[PDB]
């Protein structure tokens, strides 16, 4: 049967994917749970973050989100910094977003920051603690997702932080 | 080989099985949404074997029926979605008892856009064990999927749409 805070949660998911600002703000006025997750474990803070929703994932985090929650594969900093999120990822780092967290394959969000060409978000990262020594479930490190990726350039920059 | 699918959602239909099956019978591709519908018991659905594709949602909600004939349903490209959210939506099939006994669904390979609703079907099994992500197309892997959670899965499989070694992922 239906149930209220399942319902609300639903439509939270919803809204967050969506990038519905209204919606969302007046669900965290109704008390929808910020930390409500589908199947398999995705947050609404994980939606906004992949989807490049900054006033959501400003408004979920005031309002309590778990910001280091993992999913299926990753933390919402992966997703933001796989997408290439700048803003996204620097709240989610003031937020206390940790920058090391390490997914399913054991990727950090520089791996990830690295294989998909966002220098800007690399250099945040590193800036904010991120370590280049970092080795996935393949040995592989954030240079060599660069290099394996025609990212030189960010390449070069990991190689002078270290 | 080709087919108007429905608008109807949730709403109330009653001739409603007479038109589905005029609609559907021999039909591979559907080129709107596939919406089944407060079923009875005694439906025959067989018209509905040869559905390959659905180009918009699937949506099967408030039926009796203990079994729906999509075994032959390879992809849904969810180019509408039922809630704007799910291509795939599973509600409300129930009240030996009625109601949805098992999905079946074993050409299901890929979901394009959307997710997956499966909620209050109290006959229903299976459905937690599928691995839905390996469904969902390469750009789809963020969709919601929502799915509430019976013998064993056959043990020629531990991921089945049913009991048997036919249903097996």
């Amino acid at each position: 049967h239906h149930h209220h805070g399942s319902d609300l949660g639903k439509k939270l998911l919803e809204a967050a994917r969506a990038g519905q600002d209204d919606e969302v703000r007046i669900l965290m006025a109704n008390g929808a749970d910020v930390n409500a997750h589908d199947f398999y474990g995705i947050t609404p803070l994980h939606l906004a973050a992949n989807f490049g929703h900054l006033e959501i994932v400003e408004v979920l985090l005031k309002h309590g989100a778990d910001v280091n929650a993992f999913d299926y594969d990753n933390t919402p900093l992966h997703l933001a910094a796989d997408a290439g999120h700048l803003e996204i990822v620097e709240v989610l780092l003031k937020y206390g977003a940790d920058v090391n967290a390490s997914d399913r394959d054991g990727h950090t969000p520089l791996h990830l920051a690295a294989r998909e060409g966002h220098l800007e978000i690399v250099e945040v990262l590193l800036k904010n603690g991120a370590d280049v020594n970092a080795q996935d479930k393949f040995g592989k490190t954030p240079f060599d997702l660069a290099i394996d990726n025609g990212n030189e350039d960010i390449a070069e920059v990991l190689q002078k932080a270290a | 080989q080709v087919c108007t699918g429905t608008d109807m959602k949730l709403r109330l239909p009653p001739t409603h099985l007479d038109m589905l099956r005029h609609l559907y019978q021999g039909c591979q591709v559907v080129q709107g949404n596939l919406e089944l519908t407060y079923l009875p018991t005694d439906a025959s659905l067989s018209f509905l074997q040869d559905i390959q594709e659905v180009q918009g949602y699937v949506l099967i909600a408030h039926n009796q029926v203990r079994q729906v004939p999509l075994q032959r349903l390879r992809i849904v490209r969810g180019t509408q979605l039922f809630e704007d959210n799910y291509a795939l939506a599973v509600l409300d099939n129930g009240d030996s008892p009625g109601g949805l006994r098992e999905l079946q669904l074993r050409s299901l390979t890929e979901i394009l856009k959307g997710g997956v609703l499966i909620q209050r079907n109290p006959q229903l099994c299976y459905q937690d064990t599928i691995l839905w992500k390996d469904i969902f197309h390469k750009n789809n892997q963020l969709a919601l999927t929502l799915i509430d959670t019976c013998h064993p899965c056959s043990p020629m499989c531990s991921r089945c749409w049913g009991e048997s070694s036919e249903d097996c992922q």
